[PDB]
């Protein structure tokens, strides 16, 4: 038994329709997509900043490593 | 049963309770009441029925005297054609775990008073029948659902109904069970529904017809139940259907017909579900919906 | 008795109580899909592996050739090798998201479930490690050489511990044959522990994104999550079939096309991508013994996650401070993956030492601290 | 998707490309004279391709022995009168017969006896059956393919 | 109505449903393959062996 | 829940299977071979793993790798010794395990019994493919003779064989897949065993008397935990004696000659535990009928529960069924003997009769005598 002995619940009425009486993907532009933006809006200031900052470290780390391959012309400036 | 109507015919007039809202009872006026009476209690929509030691001619004479003057316009003659009510494959679950036992009603849309299929649906409903823990027959009852209900202690009671209305109806069943016997009860109940559409034998309906015959005759035991039949037969059929005629319709019912009629109104149809009380074991409309096909 | 034969049949019963009538929270997201993905991916790897093993020859003089013969002569053998190789990557992708989910939604509080999880990860890493040696290419041999030669850093017992595992004095035929036997065996252990993993889970049922009691709203697994998982399957299976049937050699070192040669060291001995983060942590400590410990600690640290939970709420959904700190760690692991693929030179050396330092710092110090700091902002 | 993936995987257990490559052999008939017996290799085991003078095509067409030790009827698996192809393997303990003289002119197995005539029929010896003739095609005319 | 009839004739009974799946798959395979092979061969005109085949056989050798 | 032995979801099926599990007080030593098969399976898997870590699946290296294992690997001669003879210990225990159930009506646990037959069939397939691995003469020709039978199947037969072979004869494509199969199958045996035991724990163990033992149940530990271990060391002594004094007693010496597809061994016989089935195979001269007769000889165990007609469960109080049982046991011995002998007179007719009686006893006489017994009991 896992259904029946779960929780003691009172005074809750729920209403639902058959899947065949309703749309599967309803209100794409009136309700769905406006929330898709809302969910992106709320989290992007938590998710993106460390990833953005991580890329910066990568961009510097790569460039600096490449710069250390090039030669410093001041080494030979008096070499004859 | 109020909840069943409230969700089966949700958004229509049939979804309303007979007694009405609390607010309506609170605020209904003498004008509102008098309006209802004048609007609805009109001669063509009324039937003066009688049954007993009464001369019919004497009846229509006393009726001719006290049932009064003629309507003037054509509006007051015509009988209104009610707007149709939309069925909805849906559910309503009013949960209360403190409630001792749970109630569950499941139904599909009926045909209406006019349809001759309403006879077959009553034959089919007779097969499954009904039960409550005082049925002395016990485990030996002919009804399969009743036998399974006894063998496995599935419910306190279960009943099948074919409530017909003017243009629609409600073919289904209702049972009362303990919090942990609901799912198994619903399982077996839906199984017998499929058994109707699929496996119904001539032996089964030969019994069911005999029960329905004895039922309609028992329906007319007294003057009031005869008057009730008469007052309703005219109001719904437009005429009186003698027991002789009922028998002719019923006696023509065979197993092949019960299968067809049931497959028409039950099989792969989105049912209406009303569940009240401690109702955890019974869950998900989709599971109930999948119980509507393949025995 | 019992009415139907779905609740009765002792075989169909745990089939029913796990994939049919099993109560699940109504609001678990797509982050809960990767459980069933790992399950299918395991059955996929085992099947593709069996088909490959029926054409494989465990010998240093025939290993490379047998694998090549499989791709060139066996009907769709090129594909089965393709699916099995890339499927190993699909396994790690799903398992990293599976882990990341639990860390974010406090699923580790199911300690028995969580601990069996870590063990499943460790067995998977060992499984993919020994399987990589089987084709016996350059990166196969030298990957096996570099990693196993670490055990000799252990004092006294160490240098014997290595030569025993090798079955000789270097990685050779006695090592290949036992690695193939090990690679054949381990996935069945993964299968078994999975059943234990799921058993401990069904004790409490699934957690949910909100982290609150979902007993008020449970739905049957079928059809809601039976359908949801299959959707999540084909959703995830499309990019990898695209990966495997358009850019099959994208992930792997081309060095593994050169047959193993113990007299030529590849210029840059890097692992596959899913080991890169651990490889970077290994090379953070210049000391050979410390590097081994740091490597072991990088994965064994997951055992310490449940004991480092200090927040009054289970998940991170209502914890904005722990949220960004979580994503710091995720980005931290990316930087580690990047460092591991690069040579041991400046500036990669110091970047790796800091990224690996912060990795343990976030998990050991900041996560239980920030969690506490959050509780006092909740007035507790 | 299921039908295909299954089909592909089931196919991986049947004969590989290299195995299939050694299923077919062709024999240039313009490289086998009368006086020497040329035998090749096919599927790992010897394949007899004999060229005989008229003293075998005629005299060994005279088939005797009331009830032969194995159902061999020359209207079955023998196509050409001047050609004969056999599986160079004894049916007793599976060894290879030498094609010199022997007894019945044809073949003699140096293991337990078993003298085979020109047609490759079992005569004096312990072999429980005749020899063996493969399923070949001869529509090439100038050459024979033993596919 | 195609939708209504496709339901009652094929999708309603579980037996007729399964037969549709089989029958539909047999037809789908025959169609999807020939279509896919066509789309692929056109995208590589003159590149495949079946295209350059006429130069070295079935006409001259 | 007080203690953490009844609570712990891991320790609780450890407890409810090997500690607190109610067992009949009077089950005999014939109930020991269950736990023997279990340990023997874990033994074979371990010894097999150790051997596999030195094995090379290739026709040019198979024989040599096994020889190298015996000659160079530390105690490799012993691990090969234990694994080879352990396969025989498996069949000895499984034949007594089966014989027990047939005698004490244990087959009425149909789910338990059916999973049992499947376990037997997987074991036979496991030992069959393992025999090919050393790639000796008897290995190759045993594999050749048996698999070449499938070509007797109408139409689909010739393709069915060449697919399983991966070629046109038993070769390297066959050895590599047989090794993979031999590696895989024991884990299936392990899994089905867990199912085998699960169906058993539904009703618990039967007892020699065949009556309800609920009136007298004892905990598995320590009564049968100790009894099994005793039965282990009791059975393990003769086979260690077998393996460490006469290691090459059971096997064909032909398997010391490397596989040679151009020399057929004079007498191609199987190991002893296949001999009875081999004899039944050669009873029918027709190749297709022989295959069916072979398959029927083992698949007939599925028909045992439906051929029970006696009002009592066991054979303890059934003297007629007792001697008829021992006839069948002796019948199987005669079959084992016939299978080891050449296909000549009188062995041919003896084999045809012994194999005929084998099915006759199981299909006809056992349900008949059982009925005849019931009427002598006045039923
Ligand atoms: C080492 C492995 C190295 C490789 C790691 C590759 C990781 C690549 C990035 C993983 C994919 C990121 C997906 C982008 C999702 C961004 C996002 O929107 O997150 C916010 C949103 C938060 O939702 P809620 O607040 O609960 O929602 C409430 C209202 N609905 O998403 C989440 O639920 C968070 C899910 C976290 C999964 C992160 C997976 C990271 C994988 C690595 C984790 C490793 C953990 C430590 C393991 C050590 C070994
Ligand atoms: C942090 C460490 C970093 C370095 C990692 C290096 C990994 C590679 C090391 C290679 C060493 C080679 C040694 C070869 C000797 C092999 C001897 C042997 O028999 O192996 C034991 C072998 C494998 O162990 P490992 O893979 O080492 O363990 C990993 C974690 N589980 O045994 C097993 O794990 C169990 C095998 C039996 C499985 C039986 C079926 C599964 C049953 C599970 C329970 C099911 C319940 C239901
Ligand atoms: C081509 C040559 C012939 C091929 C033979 C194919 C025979 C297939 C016959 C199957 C018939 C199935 C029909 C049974 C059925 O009813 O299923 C129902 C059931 C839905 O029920 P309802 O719609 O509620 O039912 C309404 C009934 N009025 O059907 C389904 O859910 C199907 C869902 C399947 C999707 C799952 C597969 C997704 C992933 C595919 C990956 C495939 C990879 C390859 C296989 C794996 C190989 C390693
Ligand atoms: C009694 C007839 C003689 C049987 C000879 C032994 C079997 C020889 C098999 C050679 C073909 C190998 C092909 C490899 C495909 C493996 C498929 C598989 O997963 O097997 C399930 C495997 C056993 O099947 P195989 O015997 O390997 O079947 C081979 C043909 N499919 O495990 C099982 O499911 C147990 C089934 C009972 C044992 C098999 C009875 C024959
Ligand atoms: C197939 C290959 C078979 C090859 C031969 C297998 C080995 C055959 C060994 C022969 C048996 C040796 C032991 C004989 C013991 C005789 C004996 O003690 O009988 C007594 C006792 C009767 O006593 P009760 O009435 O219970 O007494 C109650 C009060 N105490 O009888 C028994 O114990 C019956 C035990 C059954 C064991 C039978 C072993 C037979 C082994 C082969 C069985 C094959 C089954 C069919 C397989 C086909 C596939
Ligand atoms: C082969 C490896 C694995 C398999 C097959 C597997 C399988 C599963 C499955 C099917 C679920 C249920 C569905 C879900 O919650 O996603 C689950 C849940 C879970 N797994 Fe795993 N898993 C594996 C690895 C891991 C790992 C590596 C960890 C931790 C480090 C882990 C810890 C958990 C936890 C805590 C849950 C409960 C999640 C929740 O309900 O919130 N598992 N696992
Ligand atoms: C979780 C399960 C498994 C994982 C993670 C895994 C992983 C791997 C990996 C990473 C390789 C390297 C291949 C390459 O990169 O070229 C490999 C190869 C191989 N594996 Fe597995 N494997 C698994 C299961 C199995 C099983 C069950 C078997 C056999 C029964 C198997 C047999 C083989 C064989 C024969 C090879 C050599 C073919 C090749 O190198 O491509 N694998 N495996
Ligand atoms: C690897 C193979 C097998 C293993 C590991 C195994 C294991 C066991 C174990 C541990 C028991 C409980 C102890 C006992 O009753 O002896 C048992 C009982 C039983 N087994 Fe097996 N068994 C195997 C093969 C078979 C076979 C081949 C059959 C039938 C053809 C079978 C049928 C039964 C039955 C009917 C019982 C119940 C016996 C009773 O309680 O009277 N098993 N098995
Ligand atoms: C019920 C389980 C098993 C049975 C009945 C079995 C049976 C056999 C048999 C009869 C042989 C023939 C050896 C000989 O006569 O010379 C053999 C060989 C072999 N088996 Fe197993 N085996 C089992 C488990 C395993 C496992 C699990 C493995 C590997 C993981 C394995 C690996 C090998 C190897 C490598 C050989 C070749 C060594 C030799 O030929 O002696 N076996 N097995
Ligand atoms: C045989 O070597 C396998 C390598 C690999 O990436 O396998 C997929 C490899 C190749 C080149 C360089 C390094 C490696 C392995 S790095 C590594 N390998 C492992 C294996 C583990 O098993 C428990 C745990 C942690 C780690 S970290
Ligand atoms: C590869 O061949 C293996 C033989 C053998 O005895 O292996 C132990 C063998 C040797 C010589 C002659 C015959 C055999 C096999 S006889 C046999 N082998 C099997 C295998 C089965 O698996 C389900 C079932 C029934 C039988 S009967
Ligand atoms: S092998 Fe040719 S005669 Fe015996």
């Amino acid at each position: 038994i896992h259904f029946g002995n779960l929780a003691r619940v009172r005074h809750i009425i729920t209403y639902s329709l058959s899947p065949f009486e309703q749309r599967a993907i309803p209100n794409i532009f009136s309700d769905a997509l406006p929330n898709v933006w809302r969910r992106f809006s709320s989290q992007v200031f938590k998710v993106a900043p460390p990833f953005l900052g991580a890329y910066l470290l990568y961009s510097w780390g790569t460039q600096e490593f490449e710069r250390l391959k090039r030669k410093n012309p001041a080494d030979y400036e008096n070499d004859q | 049963f109020d909840y069943l109507h409230a969700t089966a015919f949700q958004g229509t007039a049939l979804a309303r309770t007979v007694e009405g809202t609390t607010e309506n009872i609170k605020h209904l006026t003498r004008a509102d009441l008098a309006s209802y009476i004048d609007t609805h209690f009109k001669a063509p929509r009324m039937v003066l029925a009688a049954a007993g030691g009464i001369s019919h001619k004497e009846l229509v004479d006393a009726a001719r005297q006290h049932f009064s003057g003629v309507s003037f316009t054509y509006k007051e003659d015509a009988v209104p054609i009610l707007p149709r009510c939309r069925f909805t494959g849906s559910e309503i679950r009013a949960r209360d775990d403190a409630l001792p036992v749970a109630h569950v009603a499941l139904a599909v849309e009926g045909p209406g008073w006019a349809d001759p299929d309403n006879v077959v649906l009553h034959v089919a409903n007779a097969i499954i029948g009904r039960y409550d823990r005082t049925f002395g027959g016990g485990k030996h009852l002919s009804s399969r659902l009743a036998a399974l209900a006894v063998e496995h202690k599935l419910c306190h009671s279960f009943q099948t109904f074919n409530t017909s209305y003017s243009d629609t109806g409600l073919f289904g069943f209702h049972f009362v069970a303990d919090p942990l016997s609901i799912d198994d009860m619903m399982f077996c109940a839906q199984g017998e529904w499929m058994r109707l559409c699929t496996s119904t034998t001539e032996s089964e309906v030969k019994r069911a017809k005999n029960h329905l015959r004895s039922a309609m005759v028992a329906q007319l035991d007294g003057t009031t139940p005869v008057c009730e039949t008469i007052g309703s037969h005219l109001l719904n059929y437009g005429r009186r259907i003698s027991l002789e005629e009922w028998d002719s319709r019923i006696s023509a019912v065979d197993a092949r017909m019960v299968r067809d009629v049931c497959s028409k109104y039950i099989y792969d149809k989105c049912p209406a579900l009303a569940a009240v009380g401690p109702i955890e074991q019974l869950l998900d409309y989709n599971r109930i919906r999948s119980g509507m096909y393949w025995i | 008795m019992a009415p139907n034969i779905r609740k009765s049949h002792p075989l169909l019963k745990m089939i029913n109580n796990s994939l049919i009538d099993l109560p699940a929270p109504s609001n678990i997201s797509a982050w809960w899909n990767f459980g069933s993905l790992l399950a299918v991916c395991l059955m996929t790897q085992i099947l593709t592996g069996l088909l490959l093993a029926m054409h494989y020859t465990a010998d240093t003089s025939l290993a490379f050739s047998s694998v090549a013969h499989t791709c060139r002569n066996v009907q769709y053998g090129w594909l089965i090798r393709n699916l099995h190789a890339n499927g190993a990557s699909f396994f790690f992708i799903c398992i990293f998201l599976h882990i990341g989910r639990g860390l974010y939604y406090g699923s580790y509080l199911y300690k028995e479930t969580w601990n069996t999880g870590v063990i499943l990860l460790l067995t998977l890493m060992a499984t993919a490690f020994v399987g990589y040696v089987l084709p016996w290419g350059q990166m196969s041999f030298w990957g096996a050489t570099v990693i196993t030669n670490l055990f000799s850093a252990i004092p006294y017992i160490g240098h014997t511990l290595v030569e025993w595992a090798w079955g000789g004095f270097s990685v050779d035929n006695p090592t290949l044959t036992r690695f193939f036997a090990l690679h054949f065996l381990l996935p069945f252990a993964i299968a078994g522990i999975t059943i234990i993993h799921l058993t401990f889970l069904h004790e409490s049922g699934s957690n949910n994104p909100l982290g609150i009691s979902s007993d008020s709203d449970k739905i049957p697994f079928h059809p809601y999550y039976s359908f949801k998982d299959i959707l999540g399957l084909t959703l995830m299976l499309t990019p990898f079939l695209t990966l495997a049937l358009f850019s099959p050699n994208l992930l792997g070192d081309p060095e593994n096309f050169t047959p193993a040669n113990p007299l030529v060291t590849p210029p840059h001995i890097k692992p596959e991508w899913y080991f890169l983060f651990a490889y970077a942590i290994l090379r953070s400590i210049p000391n050979k013994l410390g590097g081994v410990l740091a490597l072991a600690a990088s994965v064994l640290i997951l055992f310490l996650i449940p004991f480092l939970h200090k927040s009054k709420q289970r998940t991170m959904t209502f914890r904005p401070l722990s949220q960004t700190l979580f994503w710091l760690l995720v980005a931290n692991l990316l930087i580690l993956t990047w460092i591991g693929s690069q040579p041991v030179e400046h500036p990669f050396i110091i970047i790796g030492q800091m990224a690996s330092l912060s990795y343990f710092t976030i998990l050991l110090i900041l996560f239980p601290t920030i969690g506490t700091l959050e509780n006092k902002m909740l007035n507790y | 998707a299921a039908k295909n993936v299954v089909t592909q995987f089931i196919s991986s257990l049947s004969a590989s490309a290299d195995v299939l490559a050694l299923s077919k052999i062709e024999i240039k008939l313009s490289d086998i004279p009368e006086g020497k017996n040329v035998a090749f290799k096919w599927r790992g085991k010897p394949l007899f391709v004999r060229h005989r003078t008229q003293a075998e095509i005629n005299q060994e067409a005279e088939v005797d022995v009331s009830k032969l030790r194995d159902p061999q009827h020359d209207l079955d698996r023998v196509k050409k009168p001047e050609w004969v192809i056999l599986v160079g393997v004894c049916t007793h303990l599976g060894c290879v017969p030498i094609a010199n003289s022997g007894d019945f002119g044809g073949y003699y197995c140096p293991c337990h006896g078993s003298h085979y005539d020109a047609s490759g029929r079992i005569r004096k010896g312990p072999a429980p059956y005749n020899l063996e003739v493969p399923t070949y095609q001869f529509v090439g005319d100038d050459l024979v393919v033993v596919g | 109505a195609l939708l209504r009839q496709a339901y009652s004739a094929l999708f309603r009974r579980t037996s007729t449903f399964a037969l549709t799946v089989v029958l539909g798959a047999v037809l789908f395979e025959r169609a999807f393959d020939q279509g896919a092979d066509a789309i692929f061969e056109h995208l590589n005109e003159g590149k495949l062996w079946k295209h350059i085949k006429h130069k070295y056989e079935a006409s001259e050798e």
